[PDB]
């Protein structure tokens, strides 16, 4: 035909991905950021106990 | 009419059931 | 794909594909060109898919000569014909007369030009009479006015319904630009297209091959000159 | 040292020392807003027309193709296009996108998706400086009749084409279409509010001359009154019971309010609320609610119809309505 | 236009990730008040 | 004080404001060469280069931007009298556009 | 009863006075679920009362009524209303339930303990305690998650629904093969909100509908189980406050999602609201519109094909911007629009126009032409029509009040969000009363911010 | 008569006076 | 209509959907009535 | 031309916005 | 904290000189700015 499409419009795909390194793309920025947040969780405190929240 | 009535006589005796509720147990008692 | 893998198909798969904007390409069937069998056809399911659209612009130079120019194109996936109605009859030595009737038979296409220039027109081959042999088909459709008489311009005027004036102009409201209000021309021109069958799938009534036609582009209701088009690609029907 | 690369990001993002508040909703609020703004600026500037009505005419709303100020506007998207998803990737060229009204999609999605994170951050601020939340309810009104205009009224009604325009005139074509097919006017959620816009200018400037009227005499006449006020100073610059007990004589005394902290609230949620009716009356309007409809609803005997100011409302109404769209319908009813 | 695409999908999944791992990074400790 | 002509000599001592005045200078320079390359785009006429050509039209900087190389447009026109099948970035619109988001930056810098 | 000055709320906040009262506040919930149930039950019976067997379910202003009917109680083929009577059982067991539920929500308001902690240490919580929070939490899981097991049941084994997709026209189907596929069942969750996709708005066979029962009923019975026995980990220590105005402020910004959804489900969606009985959507009115006038056109001696509108694209058929035949006019903007009597009438490749010369059935031309003078349009006051229309019929769509009360309900409690998350994080942090007057905090902060 | 002319007469004043009388006033002010 | 062995009730079922409207103004009463503490 | 003339009036606009807030007057306590 | 703050200053006769000069170049140059 005339011209190229990427041919999602009304396709319905899981997150709008349909070249699989769109899926690697969501899971390797929030994989990578996953990691960042958790070898930066020991600066956030142990709330380990029970009641060791903001409560009232 | 009375099937137009009638919707009448219902909704008195209910639109009282409320506040005579309140006023009942404001003479008798008062626990509210 | 196929006419019979577009078939099994449901709706729900075929939406936003693009695959409802293309004709069945003929996969079997051969290039012999003879096999097809001699008398008339009524023929149906005869559908037009574009590939390219090129208009005869006029040079943005001086002494620049007028050729066809690539474009690219605006309005989305709205411009291949489909599913038209018509007469096909084929001689004994190989002369072709192709016909249609009814069926989608027109798309109105906006196409910009290198230059940011947006020549729209709409792509038809509406009441084609066609004759010759399978190598060429040649024949001419008419194009209609690409606004109706009724459409209303910015300003409210149009050819059925409207002013006929500059209405917010009281005083020029009729003046020597009247190319554009008192006259709103929706004659439909003309234009001729050349059909070439190149495959023929007998045992299923089925061929396709390429088109080339050439035709008037839009003439704002009789406000501008109206350009040269030229629009190549496939084709594909079921002779049945 | 002990703490990560993380834990020094966040005491950054949620840093009080920063010119402009981040927080946690300026990392959306800050690249979404910057980019619709950056698009609208573009747009408004230098977007080729656009085929709003999907009726392949192109409508201009750039200063550089015959635009000025009042008139320009970022056209909303094709009606073509409808509800559906339109972003660049999906256009075949960057043309095609600007020829079927994507930049619209573009800021309006950009737009509102900062909004909610601008209503977020009023709230994010308030809890690090140790304030009450509620200036995030309050900006939660002009936010919801944004939602109303540029998404909750393309919904109801099947495309962004019928969302508002991004200009000064577009705005004023959304509004008389919108009251030909809807009778906003007629509309009690509407009424409420202009009742909150009115009212809230009436009591801005009752609470703002009360006060302006009661300032404590601390400064002399060859300078403004304003320089009586020092910033941080902990005494209170005019006096409460002296613009009390003169509103109080001006209709009646239990009217006004003593409390000048009922009366801020009071202040508050007069405007608020009004308009949180309005932004949903735009959001029923949506759904085709519509206003009152009281055409031919006073007839005398012999059955015959006596005209109200409603009927000539309807006349203003049908006038618009035949006018509105005027190539786009082929078909009686405008359902769409 | 795909490589567009995933370099929105890198760029709004970076500031998404941001916004969420920021509230699970301790948000309620983040107050002047204290207990 | 100081006299009229003597206001910009509280440089002289720090360095510090010497990057910030050079650097507010570079945005004005490279902002002039973006807007006058805009203003030269939107007002030449490249439809004859054999008899009307760009030295004939007032055209100051875009024979500077044509001298290293920058011959298309984003209108398809060319200098040498063809279509840009392929513009590409260094347009002369894109070289116009490079100048002012530079210009941008440079004022930025300033005010750092 | 309780005043302002032993608790520091007036009278118009009084409800939250009884937070740390568990027995107050359940009886204030049980005679609350005793509301819903009773207006359940009494605008269920006003509506069997005002049922007209000559009009139409949508026409009658009846919004309860469509839902019985969904279920398939009372219905015959095609939407038609068999007998009434089991609309009847429906409001009285609601209507009689409401009484028990209002026995025990004024008992436990006024006679029952205040504080049900020290007494009965079943029922007894604390609302920091999040063990006992994530207890409660899995109890009413597994209720909601046993409540969708109803509709699996009702829809598999106690007579079946209504599929209004069903081979002969729409009546009671017993769904024989719901999808438990996953990739089907999570595909709508992840799936874009917007034209084409509509988020969980476009299920459309009733085989989704109760096969996505399945699983929301099995995540909740295991995702109660769950609750029950663990407590939030550390991380959700974490983010949380974990105060009572806390819990009610996560439901709120919960619950007016669902406003919103619900708000779009009904407008939109032909199938779990059958339009035979809330009539036709926004798209299928419109839609509606466009058939008609291609089927009075065409009897009239007219190709609807070739038939060239004012603009050029097409008075009658026109083509889909992904290029699939579909109706022209302003209604191409609902042209991904399916319906029960549309969806005969087309192929692969958009409507099937050889399809649409021949095959035109005419009881696709009655439902077709009922829907167009039944558009979801009409006034505040029931006229039915557009602004511009005189007071001749007396209808407003089902649709247009399910989903204009249902905004303005999501909006409010998303309002209703932002009030108690503010103030829960707030109170919770101290400075919920005000600026502490000594250690105000910006003037412990550096200026020029 | 030119539109450039009758404009650069205007701002080769104005913006030259102008410039002037922020400095004096600035100074006896002083 | 009702069931024809109810159809003499249906006087009291045009009054009971508007009854919940009544128990948010019977907390009106209820506060009027302690005066509002 | 004039459309040069409403694009230096919108970033004059927005240039006042970019002063006022990065190089407001600060407000001195006490 | 910049020690290198300085005032410019423009007495009256400073004033006068400039106003001239520039009318004077405008009384000059504009004759042939015209044309
Ligand atoms: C088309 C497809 C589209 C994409 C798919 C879209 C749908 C995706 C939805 C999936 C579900 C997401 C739910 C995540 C919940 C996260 C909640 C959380 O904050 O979770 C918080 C918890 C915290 O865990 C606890 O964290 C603690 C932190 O300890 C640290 O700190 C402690 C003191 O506090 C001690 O000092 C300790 O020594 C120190 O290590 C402890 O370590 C505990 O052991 C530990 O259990 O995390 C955990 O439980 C585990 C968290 C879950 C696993 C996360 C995996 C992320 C992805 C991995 C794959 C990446 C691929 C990369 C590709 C690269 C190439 C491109
Ligand atoms: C990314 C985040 C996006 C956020 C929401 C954007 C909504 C855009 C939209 O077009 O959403 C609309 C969708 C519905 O989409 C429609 O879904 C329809 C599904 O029907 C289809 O399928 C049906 C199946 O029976 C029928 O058969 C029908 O015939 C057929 O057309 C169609 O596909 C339409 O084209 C499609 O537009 O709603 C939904 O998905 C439900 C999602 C919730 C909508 C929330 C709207 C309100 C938002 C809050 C505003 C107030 C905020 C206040 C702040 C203070
Ligand atoms: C690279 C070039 C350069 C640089 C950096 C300087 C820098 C300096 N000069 Mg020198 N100067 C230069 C070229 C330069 N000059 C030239 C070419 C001349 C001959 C005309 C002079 C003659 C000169 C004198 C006679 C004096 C200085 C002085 C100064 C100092 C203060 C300037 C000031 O406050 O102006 C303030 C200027 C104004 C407030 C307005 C000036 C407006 C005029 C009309 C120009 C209009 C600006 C125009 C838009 C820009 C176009 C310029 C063009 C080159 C592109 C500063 C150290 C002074 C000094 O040393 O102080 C002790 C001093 O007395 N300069
Ligand atoms: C769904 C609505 C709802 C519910 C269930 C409650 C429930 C409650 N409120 Mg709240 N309240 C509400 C709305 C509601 N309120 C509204 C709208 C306001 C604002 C006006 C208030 C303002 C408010 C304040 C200011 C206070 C309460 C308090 C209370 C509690 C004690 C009630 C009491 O002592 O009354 C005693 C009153 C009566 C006995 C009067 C008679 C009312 C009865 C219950 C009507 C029952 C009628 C019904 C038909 C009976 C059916 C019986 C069955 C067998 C069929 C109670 C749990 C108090 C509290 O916090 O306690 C610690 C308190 O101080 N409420
Ligand atoms: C939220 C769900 C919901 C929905 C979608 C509907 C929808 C409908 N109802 Mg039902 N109804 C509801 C709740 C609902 N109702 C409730 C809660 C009750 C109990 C009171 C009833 C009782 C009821 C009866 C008795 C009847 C209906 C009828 C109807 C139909 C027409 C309604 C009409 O003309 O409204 C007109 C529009 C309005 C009244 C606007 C409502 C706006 C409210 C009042 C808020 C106003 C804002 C205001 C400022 C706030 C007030 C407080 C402030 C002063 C402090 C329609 C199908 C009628 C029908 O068709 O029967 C077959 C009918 O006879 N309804
Ligand atoms: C009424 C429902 C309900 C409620 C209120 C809770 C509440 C809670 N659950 Mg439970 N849970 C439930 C149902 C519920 N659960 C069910 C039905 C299941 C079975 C599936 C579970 C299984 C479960 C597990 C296994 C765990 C919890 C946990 C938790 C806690 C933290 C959850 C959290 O922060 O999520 C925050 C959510 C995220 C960070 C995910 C990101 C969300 C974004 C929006 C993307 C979502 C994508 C997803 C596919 C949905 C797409 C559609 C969506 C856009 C609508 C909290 C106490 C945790 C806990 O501490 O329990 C001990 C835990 O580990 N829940
Ligand atoms: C299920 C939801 C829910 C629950 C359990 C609570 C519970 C509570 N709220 Mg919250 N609230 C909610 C939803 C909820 N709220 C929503 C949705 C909003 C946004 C509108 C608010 C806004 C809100 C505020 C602003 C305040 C509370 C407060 C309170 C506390 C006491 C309230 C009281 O006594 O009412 C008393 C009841 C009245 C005075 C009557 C009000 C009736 C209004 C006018 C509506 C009338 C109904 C009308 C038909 C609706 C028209 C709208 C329609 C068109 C949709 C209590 C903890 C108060 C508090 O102490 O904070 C902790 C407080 O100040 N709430
Ligand atoms: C206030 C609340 C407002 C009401 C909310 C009601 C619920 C709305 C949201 C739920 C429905 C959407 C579910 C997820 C859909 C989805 O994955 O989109 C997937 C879509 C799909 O995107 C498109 O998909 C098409 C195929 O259908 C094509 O592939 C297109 O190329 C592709 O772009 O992506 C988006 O539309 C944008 C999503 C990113 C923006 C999210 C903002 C998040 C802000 C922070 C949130 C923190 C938590
Ligand atoms: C390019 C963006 C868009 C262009 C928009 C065009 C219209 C702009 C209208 C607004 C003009 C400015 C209004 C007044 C500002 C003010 O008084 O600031 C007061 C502050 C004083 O703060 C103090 O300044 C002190 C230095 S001093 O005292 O000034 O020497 C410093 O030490 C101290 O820290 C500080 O507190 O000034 C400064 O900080 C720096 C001096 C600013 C000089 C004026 C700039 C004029 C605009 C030129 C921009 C280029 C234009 C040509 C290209 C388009
Ligand atoms: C006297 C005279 C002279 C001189 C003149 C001059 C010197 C002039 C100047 C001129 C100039 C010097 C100009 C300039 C301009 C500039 C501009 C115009 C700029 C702009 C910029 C911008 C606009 C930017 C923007 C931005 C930012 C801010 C950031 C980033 C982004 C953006 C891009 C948006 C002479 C000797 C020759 C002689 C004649 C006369
Ligand atoms: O989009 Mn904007 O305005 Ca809601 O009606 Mn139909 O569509 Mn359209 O016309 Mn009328
Ligand atoms: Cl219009
Ligand atoms: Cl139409
Ligand atoms: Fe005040």
């Amino acid at each position: 035909l005339v011209d190229e499409r990427m041919n999602g419009d009304g396709t319905g795909r899981p997150f709008g991905v349909n070249d699989p390194v769109l899926g690697w793309v969501l899971l390797g920025v929030f994989g990578t950021m996953w990691a960042i947040w958790f070898i930066g969780q020991k600066d956030l405190g142990d709330f380990e106990d029970a009641d060791d929240g903001l409560k009232l | 009419n009375i099937e137009l009535a009638l919707t009448l006589v219902s909704l008195v005796l209910v639109v009282s059931a409320g506040p005579l509720v309140v006023v009942l147990l404001s003479a008798r008692g008062g626990n509210l | 794909l196929t006419f019979d893998e577009i078939q099994g198909l449901t709706y729900l798969q075929v939406k936003g594909s693009g695959i409802a904007n293309t004709c069945p390409v003929l996969e079997s069937g051969t290039t012999n060109l003879k096999e097809l069998k001699a008398g008339s056809y009524k023929l149906e399911n005869f559908c037009i898919e574009p590939t390219s659209f090129t208009v005869k612009e006029e040079s943005q130079f001086k002494g620049g000569e007028t050729e066809f120019v690539k474009t690219k194109l605006m309005t989305r996936l709205t411009y291949t014909l489909d599913a038209m109605s018509g007469s096909f009859k084929v001689g004994s030595d190989g002369s072709a007369e192709l016909k249609e009737d009814d069926g989608i038979d027109y798309a109105a296409t906006t196409v910009q030009l290198p230059g940011g220039e947006r020549v729209a027109f709409l792509f038809t081959i509406k009441q084609f009479d066609g004759k010759g042999t399978l190598d060429g088909i040649k024949g001419d459709f008419l194009v209609p006015s690409y606004r109706g008489s009724s459409f209303l311009d910015p300003k409210g005027r149009g050819g059925s319904t409207g002013y006929d004036n500059a209405v917010a102009l009281p005083a020029r409201a009729d003046a020597e630009e009247l190319l554009k209000e008192n006259v709103k021309i929706t004659k439909a021109l003309k234009g001729s297209a050349v059909f070439s069958v190149a495959k023929v799938d007998p045992v299923t009534g089925e061929i396709a091959g390429v088109f080339e036609s050439i035709q008037p582009s839009d003439t704002d209701l009789g406000a501008k000159p109206p350009k040269d088009i030229k629009v190549t690609g496939l084709w594909y029907a079921q002779l049945k | 040292e002990n703490s990560s690369l993380w834990a020094r990001f966040c005491e950054w993002i949620t840093s009080t020392e920063n010119r402009l508040y981040i927080g946690w909703f300026g990392v959306i609020m800050i690249p979404c807003l910057l980019t619709a703004t950056s698009v609208f600026i573009i747009a408004f500037i230098a977007a080729p027309p656009v085929d709003i009505d999907g009726i392949r005419e192109p409508v201009s709303g750039s200063l550089l193709y015959g635009n000025n100020i009042i008139t320009g506007a970022v056209i909303p998207t094709s009606n073509a296009i409808g509800l559906h998803f339109y972003p660049i990737w999906e256009a075949a060229s960057l043309d095609e996108w600007l020829y079927n009204g994507g930049p619209y999609q573009l800021i309006v999605c950009h737009f509102l998706l900062g909004v909610y994170c601008y209503m977020g951050r009023e709230w994010e601020l308030s809890f690090r400086l140790g304030m009450r939340p509620w200036i995030a309810v309050a900006y939660s009104a002009p936010v919801a009749a944004a939602s109303a205009v540029f998404l909750v009224y393309p919904i109801g009604q099947g495309s962004f084409s019928d969302g508002m325009p991004l200009g000064i005139s577009g705005t004023f074509n959304f509004m008389i279409v919108f009251q030909a097919e809807h009778n906003i006017l007629m509309h009690p959620f509407h009424m409420l509010g202009v009742a909150g816009v009115f009212g809230g200018s009436l009591f801005s400037a009752m609470h703002g001359s009360l006060v302006t009227s009661s300032l404590i005499r601390e400064t002399t006449e060859n300078e403004s009154a304003n320089e009586g006020y020092r910033f941080g100073q902990e005494e209170e610059t005019y006096n409460i019971v002296a613009a009390h007990g003169y509103f109080g004589r001006l209709i009646f005394q239990y009217a006004s309010f003593n409390n000048s902290r009922s009366l801020h609230f009071f202040l508050a949620a007069w405007p608020v609320i009004g308009i949180w009716f309005t932004a949903l009356g735009l959001s029923t309007m949506a759904f085709n609610l519509n206003g009152f409809n009281f055409n031919q609803s006073v007839v005398d005997s012999q059955g015959r119809v006596l005209n109200t100011w409603a009927d000539i409302i309807n006349r203003a109404n049908l006038g618009m309505e035949v006018m509105h769209e005027r190539n786009a319908h082929n078909f009686p009813l405008d359902l769409a | 236009m795909l490589t567009l695409k995933i370099f929105v999908y890198t760029v709004v999944t970076f500031f998404v990730c941001l916004f969420i791992f920021g509230f699970l990074s301790n948000d309620p400790a983040r107050n002047p008040g204290k207990n | 004080g100081l006299p009229w002509y003597r206001v910009h000599t509280v440089v002289i001592n720090d360095p510090g404001r010497l990057i910030s005045v050079h650097l507010m200078h570079t945005a004005l320079v490279s902002g002039w060469a973006g807007s006058m390359a805009l203003f030269e785009i939107s007002v030449f006429d490249p439809s004859d280069p054999v008899l009307n050509p760009m030295w004939r039209q007032g055209m100051f900087v875009l024979p500077f931007m044509t001298r290293l190389g920058i011959t298309q447009s984003w209108g398809g026109w060319t200098i040498s009298g063809e279509t840009a099948t392929n513009p590409g970035i260094w347009s002369y619109e894109g070289v116009a556009a490079a100048h002012i988001i530079l210009s941008g930056a440079l004022f930025l810098a300033s005010v750092w | 009863g309780r005043d302002q000055e032993t608790t520091g709320f007036a009278w118009w906040s009084g409800n939250a006075r009884l937070i740390n009262l568990s027995g107050k506040l359940l009886g204030a919930h049980v005679a609350h679920a005793g509301l819903i149930v009773f207006w359940a039950g009494a605008m269920n019976l006003f509506e069997v009362s005002h049922f007209v067997p000559e009009k139409p379910m949508y026409e009658q202003g009846l919004i309860l009524l469509p839902h019985i009917a969904t279920l398939g109680y009372g219905v015959g083929p095609g939407g038609e209303i068999i007998d009434t009577f089991p609309y009847f059982v429906s409001g009285v067991l609601h209507l009689i339930s409401s009484a028990v539920l209002g026995f025990g929500g004024v008992y436990h308001s006024l006679i029952g303990p205040e504080t049900l902690e020290e007494s009965y240490p079943f029922f007894g919580y604390v609302w920091k305690d999040k063990n006992k929070m994530t207890n409660i939490l899995g109890y009413h899981l597994i209720m909601l998650g046993l409540g969708a097991w109803l509709l699996v049941w009702k829809a598999m084994y106690f007579g079946g629904v209504y599929d209004t997709w069903a081979p002969g026209g729409g009546d009671v189907r017993v769904i024989t093969n719901p999808t438990t596929n996953a990739a089907v069942i999570f595909g709508y969750l992840v799936k874009s909100p917007f034209g084409g996709d509509g988020w969980i708005c476009s299920v459309d066979n009733m085989e989704d509908i109760i096969g996505g029962h399945i699983w929301i009923g099995t995540l909740e019975i295991l995702g109660g189980i769950w609750h029950i026995y663990t407590t939030p980990w550390p991380w959700a220590r974490r983010a949380f406050v974990w105060s009572g105005e806390a819990y009610l402020s996560y439901s709120l910004g919960a619950i007016g999602v669902m406003g919103f959804i619900a708000c779009c489900m009904s407008w939109f969606n032909n199938t779990a609201y059958p339009s035979e009985f809330y009539g036709p959507t926004g798209p299928e009115a419109s839609q509606s519109q466009a058939f008609t006038f291609l089927v009075r056109d065409q009897r009239l001696g007219a190709n609807v094909a070739s038939a060239q509108g004012p603009t050029g694209l097409g008075k009658y058929l026109m083509r889909s911007p992904t290029g699939e035949i579909i109706f022209g006019g302003e209604t191409m903007r609902f042209w991904d629009f399916r319906g029960p009597w549309l969806e005969p009438l087309r192929g692969p490749n958009g409507l099937d126009l050889n399809k649409l010369k021949n095959d035109i059935q005419p009881w696709q031309e009655r439902r077709a032409a009922e829907y167009m003078t039944h558009a979801p349009l009409g006034s505040l006051n029931s006229v039915g029509g557009v602004a511009t229309e005189i007071n001749a019929v007396n209808f407003v769509s089902p649709r247009s009040w399910l989903a204009c009360s249902h905004f303005c309900l999501g909006f409010f409690f998303f309002i209703g969000h932002l009030w108690h998350a503010g103030r829960a994080r707030a109170a919770a942090a101290g400075f919920e009363k005000g600026i502490d007057r000594f250690d105000e905090p910006v003037l412990s902060m550096r200026p020029l911010d | 008569v030119n539109i450039y002319g009758l404009t650069a007469t205007a701002l080769f004043i104005i913006i030259p006076t102008s410039f002037l009388l922020i400095l004096y006033v600035k100074t006896a002010s002083t | 209509k009702l069931p024809e062995a109810y159809a003499p009730f249906a006087p009291i079922v045009d009054v009971l959907p508007v009854i919940p409207v009544f128990f948010i103004l019977l907390a009106f009463v209820w506060q009027a009535a302690v005066s509002f503490r | 031309m004039e459309a040069l003339v409403y694009t230096f009036l919108l970033v004059g606009t927005l240039g006042i916005i970019f002063f006022s807030i990065f190089f407001r007057d600060p407000p001195r306590m006490i | 904290p910049n020690p290198n703050k300085q005032v410019v200053e423009l007495n009256r006769t400073s004033l006068y000189w400039g106003l001239l000069l520039i009318f004077v170049l405008a009384v000059l140059f504009s004759s042939y700015i015209f044309n």
